[PDB]
């Protein structure tokens, strides 16, 4: 019914291409280890 | 994490538990021994009067 | 960092703005950077000695 | 000088010459994108009572590229006509019709109104008792009128792509980008 969500739901935040950064994003994300509804 | 390709290769969500925080705070995935200063905390009014 | 101003860049304050209120924005720019060049060249002279 | 490759004009007399107008309390809305009109055609000293521009300035409007066009449309009494800035507090600027405290765009101006409310309204938030606001945010996707040239490399040019302004060499690039990546940056967050 209920399982878990280890780390998934991470996208995009922007158009703008990085490489070899470390940059720090502030938007909604799905937290890691969330409770997710199994449905069937 | 940006790789050389610009492809993200990992996270760290800042606010799971204090060893998340104080990867935030040093901006990196490896954190040194020591000890470090990450936030500070306060009691939040109950109700107005 | 903007220091109080519409944009960070100064080439589009400068394409944006007409030069009676393109000056009030760039003020904000000009003593926010010299804050920070006089911050870090008093910090260099304490570790050269 | 680099603007796309685009040639229809925006319908700027649709809302201008269209009769039918709308009220404040439920205005009327219009998205104007891909076209690639003048605003100097308003420049031209028509019938505007009041031409005002708040992030920007009327001249410069040629050669901007703005992602989108809002178009507003109501009708006030006329005296009220110094509520429809921000930061003002009034029947309209309260009750009808709000602008936010951060507000980049263009005013123009040349029967029931909503007298009672709970409470103020959000910024663009849409008893009764008995105008055009042009907004953008700084894709470009609407690019003022503006002849295109040739592509340069290998020397110090000055270069104009897509109202980004600027100064530099530009050579070919290595740096594979994925299809919906437009600009790049580097650490010290700079293109
Ligand atoms: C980046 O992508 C290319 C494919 O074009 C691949 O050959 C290369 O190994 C990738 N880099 C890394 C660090 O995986």
């Amino acid at each position: 019914a209920y399982t878990n969500s280890f780390t998934r739901g991470v996208y995009y935040p922007d158009k703008v291409f990085r490489s070899s950064v470390l940059h720090s994003t502030q938007d909604l994300f799905l937290p890691f280890f969330s409770n997710v509804t199994w449905f069937h | 994490k940006y790789n050389e390709n610009g492809t993200i290769t990992d996270a760290v969500d800042c606010a799971l538990d204090p060893l998340s925080e104080t990867k935030c705070t040093l901006k990196s995935f490896t954190v040194e021994k020591g000890i470090y200063q990450t936030s500070n905390f306060r009691v939040q009014p109950t109700e107005s009067i | 960092s903007n220091f109080g101003a519409i944009s960070s860049v100064l080439n589009d304050i400068l394409s944006r703005l007409d030069p009676p209120e393109a000056e009030v924005q760039i003020d904000r720019l000009i003593t926010g950077r010299l804050q920070s060049l006089q911050t870090y060249v008093t910090q260099q002279l304490i570790r050269a000695a | 000088v680099r603007f796309p490759n685009i040639t229809n004009l925006c319908p700027f007399g649709e809302v201008f010459n269209a009769t039918r107008f709308a009220s404040v309390y439920a205005w009327n809305r219009k998205r104007i994108s891909n076209c690639v009109a003048d605003y100097s055609v308003l420049y031209n000293s028509a019938s505007f009572s009041t031409f005002k521009c708040y992030g920007v300035s009327p001249t410069k409007l040629n050669d901007l590229c703005f992602t989108n066009v809002y178009a507003d449309s109501f009708v006030i009494r006329g005296d009220e006509v110094r509520q429809i800035a921000p930061g003002q507090t009034g029947k309209i600027a309260d009750y009808n019709y709000k602008l936010p405290d951060d507000f980049t765009g263009c005013v123009i101006a040349w029967y029931l109104y909503r007298l009672f409310r709970k409470s103020n309204l959000k910024p663009f938030e849409r008893p009764l008792q008995s105008v055009v606001v042009l907004s953008f945010e700084l894709p470009a996707t609407v690019c003022g009128p503006k002849k295109s040239t040739n592509l340069v490399k290998n020397k110090c040019v000055n270069f104009n792509f897509n109202g980004l302004t600027g100064t530099g060499v530009l050579t070919e690039s290595n740096k594979k980008f994925l299809p919906f990546q437009q600009f790049g940056r580097d650490i010290a967050d700079t293109t």
